[PDB]
DNA sequence: CATGTGATCTAATTAGATCGCATGG
DNA sequence: CATGTGATCTAATTAGATCGCATGG
C-alpha cells in the first residue's frame, strides 16, 4: 500500500518503542543494516534499560514511563517514522489463572500503544511513509483480541518463533508493516534446533524447548518436568547464554548490572524472538537509508 | 469556537451511547418533534462498531458518553465506557478543515475510581470539572467556561456509597443553544 | 640459565597445572601464541571447571584432586615442560584472622604443588627444558613464607598487579622462569585505571582499587567502604565483566553455569592478573612453538 | 638391594632426625664406641637445613625420622616433622648410579591422625607396617617383609592414648660392618 | 491431553555487614 | 593508620515447586 522510495530519498529511520524491554526493537534494525536517526524508548525496569543503554551505548533515549508520555512529547520528540511496541501480558496471557483481561490491571497499558500512536499518526494530508507494529500472546481471552483488533483497526497474524528458533513461541503481531502474511522462511544463521544454542560438552535431550517464560519451570520439558540438557551425564537446565542463543540475542547480551540467572530469563522470558522480529523488520530496508 | 448567526444555525446530528438523552436534547429543544427520520443515534455495546458504521450513521455534531449511574448491573468493568467512547470519538471527528462546530463530552456518574479517572483525563486531554453528582469532560467552552459551586471530594468520597444526571447536566446542554437551532 | 632452541627444535608445550581454577595459565599461553600440546589442570571446584572446558572446548584434560594424583600419573601424563600453580591461600593470608598456616588446614596443599613438582622433574642426566612457578599472597607468616622457600629451594619476586592492571594485588612468585626479576613494564593493551574497565554510562571514582577478594566487601573501597562507581548519578558496585576487566582476563569470561555475582566473584578474586601473568610467561615463546 | 659380602660391609653413616638413636644403634653396634670422627650426625631443628649442608655432611647410607613420644614437649604440628624428613631425604638420596645401598625410615610414635596418615604414605610411597606400638615407614626389606604381630587398633585407640622399633634396626647388619 | 511473555508460598541460599591485626607508610 | 587470593552469622532474596484451565490435537 506504501509507495516505493528511490534509494537516494531514503532518510534514517526514527522510532518509537513503548515497551521496550531490553531494546529488541533496536537491535533487529541495527543487523538489518537500517541506519537509525532516532530510537525513542518507553520502558520503567532498571535493568532492562542498562541493558539497552550499554549494549547499544547510548543511541537510545528513554522516556521512562508511557503514562506519562504528552501529545506534546510525540510532537517534540517526533516525527516517527515506527512505532513499535509490545504490552505486558501478564494479565492477558491464559498461563496466569488469576489475569485480570484487557480493561484491568496491566491489560489497559495496550491502550496507551493505542493512545500514542494516534499521536505518532500522520495528519490528514501527509503521505509519508508511517509503520507500525503491536505484539502480544496468542493465549489471549477472545473478548481481549477482538477489542485490540478493534482499536488498533486491523487483525492479528500468528508468527511463531518455532519456524526461525529452537523454542515455541506463538505470538499476534498487529500492524502494516509490508508483506507480514507473507510465508516465514528460515535464514542460513538462524539456530534451529537447542543443539546448535547449547554451550561445549553439552547434550541437547529434545530438538525443540516449549515456550519459555519469565519462571525457572519453563525451562522443564513436557508435564513430567525433564532437565533439557545433559552434562558430563547429569542433567541440567539451560544456561543464560543459551537462552540468549534460543531467543536469537547475541551471547552475553544479558550480562549487564551483575544479573543473576533468575533475573535474566525474567528480561529473555518478555522479550520477542529475534529472528521473528528481523523477518518483520526486513522489508523496512526499502523505505530507509542504510549503513 | 466562533458564534454563529441564528438564521443559519443548523439542528444538531447527535450520537449518544451508552445513555440515551433524546428525552433530555428534545425536552432542552434540540431535537425537532416530528422527527421522523432521527438526528441521535443511540447505540449501546459498541464492541461490534466500526469506522465505517459511524461514517455512514452521517456526519455527528455531537458526541455524548456516559457512565451507568450508581448501578450494579455491569457487565463491563469500569474502564470500559471510556476506551470504547475515546475509539468511536475519533471516528466521529470530520477532515481536518472543520466547517461546522463539533462538539464531545463524557460523563460518570461517580463510577471511575480514582486509577480509572487519570487515565479518562489523559486520553480525553482535559480534567474534569465536578457538576452538584457527575464528572464531566467536554470540549463545550461554557461547559469549561463557567464556574459550578467548588465541592469538597473528601467528604463527597463517602457521599458516593449513598447510592447503594438529567438535571444536572441540563445546565451542561445549555450552552448549545448558541451553536444550533432552539426548537419549541 | 638455560641454552637457546633453534627455532626449528622448538616443540608444543606440555603444561601441568595444579590448583588451576580458571585456565588462567592455558589462557595466557595460547593468548602468547604458544603451542599447547597438552594441559593437564587438578580442580575440584565444579563451576571453575566449567569455565575451563567451555572457554575452550575440551583442550585441558581435567585430572581431579591433586591428593589423588600418583607418581604413575605424572610419569604416564608426563613429560611435562611446565608446572605451574597456585594453592589455596585461605589459611596463609592475613585477611583471615583464623588461618592455620601452611601445615594444617589448606595450606598443606603447598607441599602436594612440592610433591609432583619433584615427580615432573627430568632426571639427572636429562639437558631438556623445564620451567616451573608457583603464585601464593604476601600477607603470609614469614615462617610460612621461610619454609615454602626452603621446599623450593627458591626464593620468590614479589608483582604487583598494581603495574600493569586497575587493582593492587601483591603475590609472591617462586620459579625458575626466564627474567622474573626484570622490570615490569606495561602494554598498550593494559587497562590501567578503573576507568577503562568499566562499561558505558559508568564513571570511576578512583584510579586503583583494592585487592579484589571472593568476598563482596574488598569491592568497597577504603576504610569507609565507599562504591566504586558512579552511574545515573547513583553509587553502584563493580560489575562481573568489569571484574573480568580489571583481573585482564577476556569479557564474559566467567559467563558460565548460571553464576550470579557472588560465584564469579569468588573466582575470579583467588584467580591470577592476567598481565602479570603474561609478564611471567612472555620468555618461554623462545623455547617452544610459535602459532 | 642385594646383600654385600661380610668382608666387605663398611661401617654405617646415618642421619637421624628430631630424635638421636645413636646409643640405641650403639648398643647393636653399628658404630665404633669411640666416636673419634662422628658415624652418626644429628639435627634436632632441621628449618634452616640445605641440600649443601646435607651433601657436604658427607654421603649418607641411612635417614632416620621420627616424631616426639608423646611428650608434650611440641611447639610444631605433628605433620612437620613428615613435611620436613621428605625434604631433606631428596637432599641426602645420592645420584641414580646406585654406589652403595642406600636406606631411609620414618616411625610415628602415635601423633598422626589419619588425616596426617593419609599423607605420609602418599608423600613416602608406602602404607606404614605396625609393630607392637610405632608406626614405620621404610625401604628396609625385612621391616616390609617380617610380618609381625597384627591386631586392628579399633582397639588400642583409647588403649595406647622401644626395643621393638629395636629389632627392626637390626636386618641393616646384613649390609654394613658388626661391631662388637 | 499436553500447553502457557505468571503469581504464589516456602525453602535454600545468598548479601552484606562485622570481625581481625601484623606491618610499612 | 590503612590494608587484606576470608570466615561468620544473620537478613534479605531468590529457587523451586505447585497452581491453573480453555483448547485444539
Ligand atoms: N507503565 C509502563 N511504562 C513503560 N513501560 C512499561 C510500563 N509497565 C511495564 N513496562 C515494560 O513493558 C515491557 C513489556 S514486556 C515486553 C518487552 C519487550 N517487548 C522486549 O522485546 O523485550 C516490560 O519490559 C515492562 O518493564
Ligand atoms: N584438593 C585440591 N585439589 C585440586 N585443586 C584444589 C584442591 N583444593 C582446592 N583446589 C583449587 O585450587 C584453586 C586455588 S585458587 C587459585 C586458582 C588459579 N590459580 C587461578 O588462576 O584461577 C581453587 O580454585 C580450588 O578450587
Ligand atoms: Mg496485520
Ligand atoms: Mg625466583
Amino acid at each position: 500500500l506504501y509507495p516505493a522510495i528511490p534509494a537516494a530519498r531514503r532518510r534514517p529511520i526514527r522510532v518509537l518503542s513503548l515497551f521496550d524491554g531490553i531494546a529488541t526493537g533496536y537491535l533487529v534494525l541495527k543487523e538489518l543494516g537500517i541506519k537509525v536517526g532516532k530510537y525513542v524508548a518507553s520502558e520503567v525496569c532498571e535493568e532492562s534499560i542498562a541493558v539497552g543503554t550499554v549494549k547499544h551505548e547510548g543511541n537510545i533515549k528513554y522516556v521512562n514511563d508511557v503514562r506519562n508520555i504528552t501529545k506534546k512529547n510525540i510532537e517534540e520528540w517526533g516525527p516517527f517514522d515506527l512505532v513499535i511496541g509490545g504490552s505486558p501480558c501478564n494479565d492477558l496471557s491464559n498461563v496466569n489463572p488469576a489475569r485480570k483481561g484487557l480493561y484491568e490491571g496491566t491489560g489497559r497499558l495496550f491502550f496507551e500503544f493505542y493512545h500514542l500512536l494516534n499521536y505518532s499518526r500522520p495528519k490528514e494530508g501527509d503521505d509519508r511513509p508511517f509503520f507500525w507494529m503491536f505484539e502480544n500472546v496468542v493465549a489471549m481471552k477472545v473478548g481481549d483480541k477482538r477489542d485490540i483488533s478493534r482499536f488498533l483497526e486491523c487483525n492479528p497474524v500468528m508468527i511463531d518463533a518455532i519456524k526461525v528458533s529452537a523454542a515455541h513461541r506463538a505470538r499476534y503481531f498487529w500492524g502494516n508493516l509490508p508483506g507480514m502474511n507473507r510465508p516465514v522462511i528460515a535464514s542460513k544463521n538462524d539456530k534451529l534446533e537447542l543443539q546448535d544454542c547449547l554451550e561445549y560438552n553439552r547434550i541437547a535431550k529434545l530438538k525443540k524447548v516449549q515456550t519459555i517464560t519469565t519462571k525457572s519451570n519453563s525451562i522443564k520439558q513436557g508435564k513430567n518436568q525433564l532437565f533439557p540438557v545433559v552434562m558430563n551425564g547429569k542433567e541440567d537446565v539451560l544456561w543464560c547464554t543459551e537462552l540468549e542463543r534460543i531467543f536469537g540475542f547475541p551471547v552475553h547480551y544479558t550480562d549487564v548490572s551483575n544479573m543473576g540467572r533468575g533475573a535474566r530469563q525474567k528480561l529473555l522470558g518478555r522479550s520477542w524472538s529475534v529472528p521473528v522480529i528481523r523477518h518483520l523488520f526486513a522489508p523496512l530496508k526499502d523505505y530507509f537509508a542504510c549503513e | 469556537f466562533e458564534t454563529v448567526p441564528v438564521w443559519r444555525r443548523q439542528p444538531v446530528r447527535v450520537l449518544s451511547l451508552f445513555e440515551d438523552i433524546k428525552k433530555e436534547l428534545t425536552s432542552l429543544g434540540f431535537l425537532e418533534s416530528g422527527s421522523d427520520p432521527g438526528q441521535l443515534k443511540h447505540v449501546v455495546d459498541v464492541t461490534d462498531t466500526v469506522r465505517k458504521d459511524v461514517e455512514e450513521w452521517g456526519p455527528f455534531d455531537l458526541v455524548y458518553g456516559a457512565t451507568p449511574p450508581l448501578g450494579h448491573t455491569c457487565d463491563r468493568p469500569p474502564s470500559w465506557y471510556l476506551f470504547q467512547f475515546h475509539r468511536l470519538l475519533q471516528y466521529a471527528r470530520p477532515k481536518p478543515g472543520s466547517p461546522r462546530p463539533f462538539f464531545w463530552m463524557f460523563v460518570d456518574n461517580l463510577v471511575l475510581n480514582k486509577e480509572d479517572l487519570d487515565v479518562a483525563s489523559r486520553f480525553l486531554e482535559m480534567e474534569p470539572v465536578t457538576i452538584p453528582a457527575v464528572r464531566v469532560w467536554s470540549n463545550i467552552p461554557a461547559i469549561r467556561s463557567r464556574h459550578w459551586a467548588l465541592v469538597s471530594e473528601e467528604e463527597l468520597s463517602l457521599l458516593a456509597q449513598n447510592k447503594q444526571p438529567t438535571k444536572l447536566v441540563k445546565n451542561c446542554f445549555l450552552p448549545l443553544r448558541e451553536y444550533f437551532k432552539y426548537f419549541s
